[PDB]
RNA sequence: GGAUAGUGGCCUACCAUGGUUUCAACGGGUAACGGGGAAUAAGGGUUCGAUUCCGGAGAGGGAGCCUGAGAAACGGCUACCACAUCCAAGGAAGGCAGCAGGCGCGCAAAUUACCCAAUCCUAAUUCAGGGAGGUAGUGACAAUAAAUAACGAUACAGGGUCUUGUAAUUGGAAUGAGUACAAUGUAAAUACCUUAACGAGGAACAAUUGGAGGGCAAGUCUGGUGCCAGCAGCC
């Protein structure tokens, strides 16, 4: 009737059929590889460390990626904490322009945001 | 800024004793903001939780 | 820009109230590094440890803050010294919010007058409180040594055992300035 | 290097939380019975839940199979212990048809609220968890206690516990040295 | 190399040991 | 004494928080308030 | 502090220490605790058991005050009392003087620098002496 | 036949040409120690399992050996390779994937603590030893229960003569977070349970983290800013 068979001794052909079909699907070879994270912005890392480049539409800045080189914009929320970052600042991104910055200089933008902490310079 | 644990604001055309570099001096600073990036708007007083700019004369 | 062959000493100055005890704390340092207990002391005072490190101490005049600025402006080691049965005070605060600012240097805490607490259950709790605010100040999981008694002049040997073996395989950072 | 002791987590948060009809009626239930939070409604529902399914297997099971009436047997007598069923519905179409609100209201807040002496079930609460409540003659301070059937009518004050006696609390010491030192000369 | 902190790290020393060998 | 003592503003170092209400503490009161408002709203409707 | 009631119950006799074991319970409705020295003090007066061959040891008082359970024991003829129990215990009891010796680590330490000798000794002191004296 | 504790191509001399495989031999990869088990499911499946128990292997990498019933042992020995300590320059000594602890980035994470009291192990052995193990300390791993308030009187707003809210209004009760004689606890302690005394009106003995048209909840709320060859012209 359908495709398969349907013999009682017959489980080696399914079996075989079945290792053979599952190479065909995406999900199976990008996670059998281990090349499923190079589509993400990231890499294999959830989080990337980067240079503040230059400050940028206004509240966005120009933030260069220490680990491969290549240079991306990023969001700083609460418009004023845009001037904690100065030039050339170490700053830890994470995806939002789609990456915003979280932590500048070690410690947490809501730590600065509310006072809580301060830039060490 | 006005530093998160001062309890007072400053005031324009006072005397601050600021440490920049090696150096350390008293200088008469005065607080600007901007108005708008049109202009340097003079301010009198100091912002409570904001920035604002500051000229002073010095090395 | 650091040389290979000769470095200069490394600087370590304690920062700490007027009446909190940083004289015998440079002075146990010296004896255990050195076999010979010194008095009087005023100004820096260079010794050698290992095979190839050296530091000289500096004590911070308490009261002033100008020197105090300078002292953060220029150290590179901070042994900075808290009361244990007092709390934080004014002096450590400036000095932490002056060191951030002007480049932070390796802050290592250090918290004296412990035997002054009759109870352990406050001494626990009052050494937890300090550890999570020094932790908020500096970096977080950042160690701070615990001194016990002044009973002859200076402190117990293995506190200060401790102290000399952390100081004398640390590492620093290349400030900017 | 030795035996792992055994831990449970009791709640579960639903997938679908804040829809209208659970959060207003997850409200009713928090408002009527004192809970403080959330927690207690899904801790309840959980062991409902448990109960359910316990019920569900042992009714797939055929009539008379010494499993499912052993293990029938007990369940309804716990939960008739407790005071969850009643003495007439000892079945288990019956257990299958229980709700939250039972168990809710077997807690020692509402049941030291039902029996008076307490007069809001937010007094109740702080009366328990101030150290008040003896149970038999054993102090309970545990607002969830469930208390058994056999064990409803033990419920009074404490032998400490001011309000049965026993040399009036603190407060009132403050107000009669005050009123002694100063009042009274 | 592998990483670009890597090499602009390699790059300073670099020109630190030409320096200090030109010394 | 002239020791120089700890601020409130700088030992348990809330800054910039909003202001909450007292009953912000307990959850009890708080949800028995929404279930009071809940029920005078439910007794003015269903007269 | 009105009264105190002392109930030994589990009483199981043991003639292999030559004892009698039992969990002691006491009623104690207002004051604060056991004060076990005193209950010991009155265990010993209960059956006829010259008090120091008395050994309570272990305690806990019930949630709400008032009751505390423990396990305790009684001997007989003081001197197996003293042959059978537990150091730390005959201390407590101050039966016996609590003997000074140094902490683990010195004692380990003076192990390991007995160990890199072989004899007495004395000849390596004579050697050493007369190496480093002249 | 040798060797083995012993079987055996384990090895040796001789003689045959055999042995495995499309039911996948063989080679390769594995970020592959295996199992008991863990999670997600209604079931089938899918994924994880270095890790409290059982088995195996290793002690920086090869190789060999002594002793002994038992080791190819590394807190035993010998040599080679790679690291690496001491000095008087001839020589000696080394192995934390044991417990602490340090380095490995200039961006960080438990105590170089106490004890054999418990569980057991070892010996010539009731007695000694045990970083095995236990105790306490330490980043909210995970998990359980649970404080931060309860009852009133007065004036307005109500549902409208009996039921509630609001208040820089007020009255007395109740209690633990902490402090602490004592006692218990414990090898000695800390802590828990118990308790004489102190300890609450701004309960200052001062709860947080987010979000708001939706989705699967809660704004047809307010002010300010950049620009306009749109109307008026500085509102
Ligand atoms: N109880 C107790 N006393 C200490 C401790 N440390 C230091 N002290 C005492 O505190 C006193 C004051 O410290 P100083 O020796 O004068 O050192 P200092 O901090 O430089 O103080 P000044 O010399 O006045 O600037 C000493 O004499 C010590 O006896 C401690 O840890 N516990
Ligand atoms: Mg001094």
């Amino acid at each position: 009737g359908k495709g398969k068979p349907r013999g009682l001794n017959s489980a080696r052909k399914l079996r075989v059929h079945r290792r053979n079909n599952r190479w065909a699907e995406n999900n199976y070879k990008k996670r059998l590889l281990g090349t499923a994270f190079k589509s993400s912005p990231f890499g294999g890392s959830s989080h990337a460390k980067g240079i503040v480049l230059e400050k940028l539409i206004r509240k966005c800045v120009r933030v260069q990626l220490i680990k491969n080189g290549k240079k991306v914009t990023a969001f700083v929320p609460n418009d004023g904490c845009l001037n904690f970052v100065d030039e050339n600042d170490e700053v830890l991104l994470a995806g939002f322009v789609r990456f915003k910055v979280v932590k500048v200089s070690g410690v947490s933008l809501l730590a600065l945001w509310k006072e809580k902490k301060e830039k060490p310079r | 800024r006005r530093h998160r644990w001062h309890k007072k604001i400053l005031k324009t055309n006072d005397p601050l004793v600021l440490s920049l570099g090696w150096r350390r001096f008293q200088t008469l600073p005065i607080y600007t903001t901007t108005d708008s990036r049109t202009r340097t708007r003079m301010l009198k007083y100091t912002p409570e939780h904001t920035y604002c700019n500051a000229a002073f004369y010095g090395p | 820009r650091t040389p290979e062959d000769d470095p200069p000493p490394f600087i370590v100055a304690v920062v700490g109230p007027p009446g909190t005890g940083k004289t015998t704390l440079i002075r146990s340092l010296v004896r255990r590094m050195t076999k010979s207990t010194l008095n009087d002391i005023q100004g820096p005072i260079t010794v050698v440890s290992g095979k190839h490190r050296r530091l000289t101490f500096l004590e911070c005049p308490a009261d002033d803050l100008n020197a105090m600025i300078d002292i953060a402006k220029i150290a590179d080691l901070v042994l900075l010294l808290i009361d244990g049965n007092f709390g934080f005070e004014m002096e450590t605060m400036e000095f932490l919010n002056i060191a951030q600012h002007h480049g932070m240097p390796r802050v290592l805490g250090v918290a004296t007058h412990l035997d002054l607490f009759k109870s352990q259950s406050t001494l626990r709790a009052s050494k937890k409180r300090l550890k999570h605010r020094f932790w908020t100040e500096v970096y977080q999981g950042a160690k701070l040594f615990y001194l016990s008694g002044v009973i002859n002049g200076r402190y117990p040997d293995r506190e200060i055992l401790n102290l000399s073996r952390f100081i004398s395989v640390m590492k620093f950072r290349p400030l900017k300035w | 290097p030795r035996a792992p002791r055994t831990y449970s987590k009791t709640y579960s948060t639903p997938k679908r939380p804040y829809e209208s009809s659970r959060l207003d009626a997850e409200l009713k239930l928090a408002g009527e019975f004192g809970l403080k939070n959330k927690k207690e409604i899904y801790r309840i529902s959980f062991q409902l839940s448990k109960i359910r399914r316990a019920a569900r297997d042992l009714l797939t099971r055929d009539e008379k199979d010494p499993k499912r009436l052993f293990e029938g047997n007990a369940l309804i007598r716990r939960l008739v212990r407790v005071g969850v069923l009643s003495e007439d519905k000892k079945k288990l179409d019956y257990v299958l048809a229980l709700k939250v609100e039972d168990f809710l209201e077997r807690r020692l807040q509402t049941q030291v609220y039902k029996l008076g002496l307490a007069k809001s079930v937010h007094h109740a609460r702080v009366l328990i968890t101030q150290r008040h409540i003896a149970v038999g003659k054993q102090i309970v301070n545990i607002p969830s206690f469930m208390v058994r059937l056999d064990s409803e009518k033990h419920i009074d004050f404490a032998p400490t516990s001011p309000f049965g006696g026993a040399r009036p609390g603190r407060v009132a010491r403050r107000n009669a040295a005050r009123k002694a030192e100063a009042s009274g000369e | 190399y592998d990483t670009w902190y890597e090499l602009q790290k390699a790059k300073i020393s670099k020109q630190l040991e030409i320096n200090n060998i030109e010394y | 004494d002239g020791k120089r003592a700890i601020n409130y503003q700088i030992l348990k170092n809330k800054g910039l928080t909003p202001k909450r209400n007292k009953d912000n503490r307990n959850s009890r009161v708080k949800k028995r308030k929404k279930y009071q408002k809940a029920q005078k709203k439910l007794k003015s409707v269903r007269a | 502090s009105d009264a105190v009631t002392i109930r030994t119950r589990k009483v199981i006799s043991n003639p292999l220490l030559a004892r009698k074991q039992f969990v002691v319970d006491v009623l104690h409705p207002n004051r604060a605790n056991v004060s076990k020295d005193e209950l010991r003090e009155k265990l010993a007066e209960v059956y006829k058991a010259e008090k120091d061959a008395v050994s309570v040891f272990g305690f806990r008082t019930q949630f709400g005050g008032g009751k505390s359970v423990g396990f305790g024991l009684v001997y007989n003829s003081v001197a197996e009392a003293k042959k059978f129990e537990p150091t730390y215990r005959l201390v407590r009891y101050g039966l016996a003087e609590k003997v000074e010796k140094a902490s683990r680590q010195q004692r380990k330490q003076k192990k390991n620098r007995d160990k890199k000798i072989f004899g007495t000794g004395k000849r390596l002191a004579k050697k050493v002496a007369r190496r480093n004296a002249d």
